[PDB]
RNA sequence: GGUGAAAUUCUUGGAUUUAUUGAAGACUAACUACUGCGAAAGCAUUUGCCAAGGACGUUUUCAUUAAUCAAGAACGAAAGUUAGGGGAUCGAAGAUGAUCAGAUACCGUCGUAGUCUUAACCAUAAACUAUGCCGACUAGGGAUCGGGUGGUGUUUUUUUAAUGACCCACUCGGCACCUUACGAGAAAUCAAAGUCUUUGGGUUCUGGGGGGAGUAUGGUCGCAAGGCUGAAACUUAAAGGAAUU
């Protein structure tokens, strides 16, 4: 038996988040994003950025004392894409390679029951 | 240049007696000083944890359970049941094309003053010699089945309290009961209680709480 | 015979005050001056005085009501709602 | 001596079906048309599974899958999806592959 | 059902309409059943019920007002109470008691 | 031009013409 | 001077043999010869006077006490009502929506009569002529007719004067202005045509 | 944040992210299909009430009550109008960042009306199976929705009974589909667009080269927006439909 947290990855397009919490969620540990590392403003969603972020997050988790982590991976959801972005795979590989242990994995993208009209209009986003 | 993990205090979470094992987890809260003591910061917390983890059997790899913190005994708090939910992966694996889905809800009160909405689900099945693809129900069978499930859930609540209810939900006896009651209406695979959620609590009943120790 | 094409009761105002205003007034003044059915005696003898007060000619019962009609949609909703709440308590 | 102009042919429609939105462009398209697919994919790519199985407690662990139904408009499907474009004869065919 | 029953009694049997004639027939003991509208005043209803418990006579409460009861017994006026004193080809006494 | 927009053109023209005729009448 | 009708309700005095008469505002639906039940253990029927703790949530009441004993302050004019939108049984309070949109918190021991006050629909009708406004207000008070400051002289009003009829200064005027200087839109946090969702929360 | 990339915008007064609750209003995901109901428009959470309707079954009754129908009526998406309520989201107008030769367009961020409802108006739509309704006949095949019949049929039961669900055969009535051309068609294609120069089952509506013009004018309906009805002068040899390289 080891000590656990939850990673709570949000792999949108356009950025990534990796921020670990306690089992409750109120206690937050080691929040980092892909845009904090790279300074290009468009590679924020890149797997390299997600890997660097997860390396930092795992270092902070080891410093505080955290050995294992459950994973709740997420996309934007709602009325938007509800398909996870590129950084999720990268971050998972990263903080699996980086000493931490991986408990259970779950996809927690917020899905509606057909609510709240999407953005773009009727004819859609054109070009 | 403060590094609040100098002050954030490692702390334990113990589950009630009625799953299998109590040593659930460890949280971090803060150092309990004047001006926001820790026992008022950590008393509303909830903890979503897998029934596989707190029962030992991977058969409950789904069925996440929310436990809501209620008390403290010296870095060793005991918690209580707040809800049960299935996982998205299991729902979306169940939900297949070319069959009819049946959902039932009921708001019911226990023999104590706990009120709760309990959500069951079922899916039609194909009866083992069947040539056609689709296995749909009429839309009168469906309402018959919904009525049956509602009756069963209502009579299996206001029996005993949350303790015995959780003891029923864990080994999934209600599911077999629904199957037996719906033998004669429609076949019905994948019978489950998708959710049980609390919406009104009684007045804190520390006897019934602290009667969940070792 | 039919004496006015569309003004009806609001021909007492003639040419004055504007058509939209006379139309709103028409719609309400018809209800105002109508006869309604008594809930108590079953007859069509309910007329108003003194806005909010509806008397039966026979049966002499007087009901509190709307200003230009006996029952408002709100009060209808209220009696149904209150019925449902009472039944939620005792049934 | 009234005079008029063009005019046009036809596809079997319904009645009315409610629209959905394209997952890329947000265009409203009716469900009958609405090119539909089901993305069932493991959470992890086919290569990270080894690393994650090595790093995970809970042997066999679960390997769950993420499932989502995608609705594409015609334009977006033609620009991306495997829908591509067909001859007069092959476009009567209706089988998946 | 009760409406079709009454419609048979009104052409086959012997009835009287109105409060005074009910009370008269009920003092005389000729009445078997009385049907009472819903919107009748409660004092009138109580007086009738009491006369009926004295005469040992049956009482039906029509789920409908006096206009509806008039239509049910085939009249273009409103009636608040009906007395059935000889049923003819009907069944109304035993259908309910 | 698109018939939709030719129709809109003639409509705006038609109500302009109604107004200009009300000036006299 | 009141669009809402009144009900003359007659009760018995518990302590002396006599009839004490009271003047209620009539809820819509009440009628002559109707029994009105007033108190803690009275049934939920229109016209009855209950405590707002005894009533449930979603209940529609009128003539409801701000605090117990004032004998009716809120939801008293034609068509108006308060909604109960929650109880706090601890500290015997009750949260309610008033006809202005304000939420308020009142004692559960504050009474309220069930239903909506009669006379509703009154302000839908065009009053339509100055004589009808005259007869309205000659039974209320001398608030009519109203002359404009812009139409009068500078001694007589701040907006007065000018070779054109104009105000000259912002008609929005502070809450800390004093009497004689408060003759426009007082403490106006916005002005203009109301657009979109108000009652923002 | 957002993008192709950006900026506009928010941000250590601590945004974005996490957790716990609450309120508001809208919407009914996935299941959801060459499936259903409805005159069409259209209709997808549960439960109850109200009344309705088709198909099936019927050794029930009436007995030709029927079909289509100018006039004349009811319903009629969305937008829009009037007045109240509601007002989360998206978002005509508008404002702004950018791109651009320009860009008061596409993209981005705000966001009024509207989007919801109640009571009334409007009455149009690629309102499309641009195939009018009724009726009969004419080719094969399988599947499906609803109802019915039959089968020592399978399963669940209480091994074994009834029912329920399935399987087989048949049948009526529907949404449609695959194959072919005996035919039809300018062809595309069609089980109707066939049974039509071997020209006639019944009936309503509409069109007569393209423009001008669905305009002007007059009436009529409408609060208006507009709808319905609806020319002429003048001009012109082509316009147009399917297919071919
Ligand atoms: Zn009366
Ligand atoms: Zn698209």
């Amino acid at each position: 038996s080891q000590v656990f947290g939850v990673a709570r990855i949000y792999a949108s397009f356009n950025d990534t988040f990796v921020h670990v919490t306690d089992l409750s969620g109120k206690e937050t540990i080691a929040r980092v994003t892909g845009g904090m590392k790279v300074k290009a403003d468009r590679d924020e969603s890149s797997p390299y950025a997600a890997m660097l972020a997860a390396q930092d997050v795992a270092a902070k988790c080891k410093e505080v004392g955290i050995t294992a982590v459950h994973v709740k991976i997420r996309a934007t959801g709602g009325t938007r894409t509800k398909t996870p972005g590129p950084g999720g795979q990268a971050a998972l590989r990263a903080l699996a390679r980086s000493g931490l242990r991986i408990g259970r994995i779950e996809d927690v993208t917020p899905v509606p029951s057909d609510s709240t009209r999407k953005k773009g209009g009727r004819r859609g986003r054109r070009l | 240049v403060v590094d609040p993990f100098t002050r954030k205090e490692w702390f334990d979470i113990k589950a009630p007696s009625t799953f299998e094992n109590r040593n659930v987890g460890k949280t971090l809260v803060n150092k309990s000083t004047g001006l926001k003591s820790a026992s008022d910061a950590l008393k509303g917390r909830v903890v979503e944890v897998c029934l596989a983890d707190l029962q030992g059997s991977e058969d409950h790899s789904f069925r996440k359970i929310k436990l809501r913190v209620d008390e403290v005994q010296g870095k060793n708090l005991l918690t209580n049941f707040h809800g049960m939910d299935f996982t998205t992966d299991k729902l979306r694996s169940m939900v297949r094309k070319w069959q009819t889905l049946i959902e039932a809800n009921v708001t019911v009160k226990t023999s104590d003053d706990y009120v709760l909405r309990i959500f069951a689900i079922a899916f039609t099945r194909k009866q083992a010699n069947q040539v056609k693809r689709h296995s749909y129900a009429q839309s009168s069978h469906i309402r018959a089945i919904r009525k049956v499930i509602s009756e069963i859930l209502t009579k299996e609540v206001q029996g005993s309290t949350l303790a015995q209810l959780t003891s029923k939900l864990i080994p999934e006896v209600i599911n077999k009961e629904i199957e037996n009651a719906t033998k004669d209406i429609f076949p019905l695979q994948n019978i489950h209680v998708r959710k049980v959620k609390l919406l009104k609590q009684p007045k804190f009943d520390v006897g019934a709480l602290m009667a969940l120790h070792g | 015979a039919k004496r006015t094409k569309k003004v009806g009761i609001t021909g007492k105002y003639g040419v004055r005050y504007g058509s939209s205003l006379r139309r709103q007034v028409k719609k309400l003044e018809i209800q105002q001056h109508a006869r309604y059915d008594c809930s108590f005696c079953g007859k069509k003898t309910v007329k108003r005085g003194a806005a909010g007060i509806w008397t039966c000619s026979c049966c002499k019962k007087t009901v509190a009501g709307g200003a230009y009609t006996v029952s408002t949609a709100a009060a209808a909703t209220v009696r149904s709602t209150i019925r449902r709440l009472r039944e939620m308590v005792e049934a | 001596p009234k005079k008029r102009a063009s005019n046009g042919r036809n596809k079997k429609g319904r009645g009315h079906v409610k629209p959905v939105r394209c997952v890329n462009c947000s265009k409203s398209i009716p469900k009958d048309k609405a090119i539909k697919r089901m993305a069932i994919r493991n959470i992890v790519e086919a290569a990270a599974v080894r690393d994650l199985s090595e790093a995970s407690v809970y042997p066999e662990y679960a390997l769950p899958k993420t499932y989502n139904k995608l609705h594409y408009c015609v334009s977006c499907a033609i620009h991306a999806r495997i829908v591509r474009v067909r001859s007069r004869e092959d476009r009567k065919n209706r089988a998946p592959p | 059902s009760i409406n079709q029953k009454l419609a048979l009694v009104i052409k086959s049997g012997k009835y009287t309409l109105g409060y005074k004639s009910t009370v008269k027939s009920l003092r005389q003991g000729k009445s078997k059943l009385i049907i009472i509208a819903a919107n009748t005043p409660v004092l009138r209803k109580s007086e009738l019920e009491y006369y009926a418990m004295l005469s040992k006579t049956k009482v039906y409460y029509f789920q409908g007002g006096n206009n509806e009861l008039g239509t049910a017994v085939g009249k273009l006026f409103r009636v608040g109470v009906v007395s059935i004193l000889e049923a003819g080809d009907s069944d109304i006494l035993t259908t309910l008691a | 031009m698109r018939a939709k927009w030719r129709k809109k053109r003639t409509r705006r023209l038609k109500r302009k013409r109604r107004k200009v005729r009300a000036r006299s009448k | 001077g009141r669009g809402a009708p009144l009900a003359k309700v007659v009760f018995r005095d518990p302590y002396k043999y006599r009839l004490r008469e009271e003047i209620f505002i009539a809820n819509e639906g009440v009628h002559t010869g109707q029994f009105i039940y007033a108190g803690k253990k009275a049934s939920l029927n229109v016209g009855n006077v209950l405590p707002l703790g005894s009533v449930p949530e979603g209940t529609i009441v009128s003539n409801v006490e701000e605090k117990p004993g004032d004998r009716g302050a809120l939801a008293r004019a034609s068509g108006n009502y308060v909604i109960i939108i929650g109880h706090n049984p601890d500290e015997n309070k009750t949260r309610v929506r008033l006809p202005s949109g304000a939420k308020k918190v009142i004692s559960s021991d504050a009474r309220g009569v069930i239903g909506v006050i009669a006379g509703g629909g009154r302000v839908d009708k065009p009053l339509l002529k100055a004589g009808r406004a005259f007869h309205k207000y000659r039974l209320k008070r001398n608030s009519w007719p109203k002359t404009r400051g812009v139409a009068m002289n500078p001694v007589d009003h701040p907006h007065g004067g000018g070779n054109h009829q104009h105000i000259g200064k912002a008609s929005t005027i502070s809450r800390g202005a004093v009497s004689g200087q408060k003759a426009g839109l007082i403490a106006a946090r916005r002005t203009g045509l109301l657009r979109g969702s108000q009652k923002t929360q």
